[PDB]
C-alpha cells in the first residue's frame, strides 16, 4: 500500500527522489505499516482474551 | 540562537552552478569541489 506516498519501494524513493523528501515519503510509509501492525497486535490481543 | 563555533566557507562559481550547493545535490562542483552533507543545517550567501 502507498499510504499516499509515490512509491511502495523504499529504493525507487532513494533513486527517484533526492534524501530531502526522500525522508518525509520514507517517514510516511514506516508510520503507515506501524499503524497496520498496531492493528493486527490489538486485534489479535482481544482474540487472545 | 547561540551557537558553539562558526565555520564559513567562501568561493567563487559560475552563474548557473549556485543550485549545485545543496545537502544531496551532484555536480562538476559538488563531485569535485564541494559536496555538502545531507544533515546540513546553515545558511549559503551568493551574491553576483
Amino acid at each position: 500500500s502507498k499510504f499516499g506516498a509515490i512509491s511502495s519501494v523504499l529504493n525507487d524513493i532513494f533513486s527517484r527522489l533526492d534524501p530531502p523528501e526522500a525522508e518525509v515519503q520514507i517517514d510516511r510509509l514506516i508510520t503507515g505499516r506501524l499503524q497496520s501492525l498496531q492493528t493486527y497486535v490489538t486485534q489479535q490481543l482481544i482474540r487472545a482474551a | 540562537l547561540c551557537f558553539t563555533n562558526v565555520y564559513a566557507d567562501s568561493f567563487v562559481i559560475r552563474g548557473d552552478e549556485v543550485r549545485q550547493i545543496a545537502p544531496g545535490q551532484t555536480g562538476n562542483i559538488a563531485d569535485y569541489n564541494y559536496k555538502l552533507p545531507d544533515d546540513f543545517t546553515g545558511c549559503v550567501i551568493a551574491w553576483n
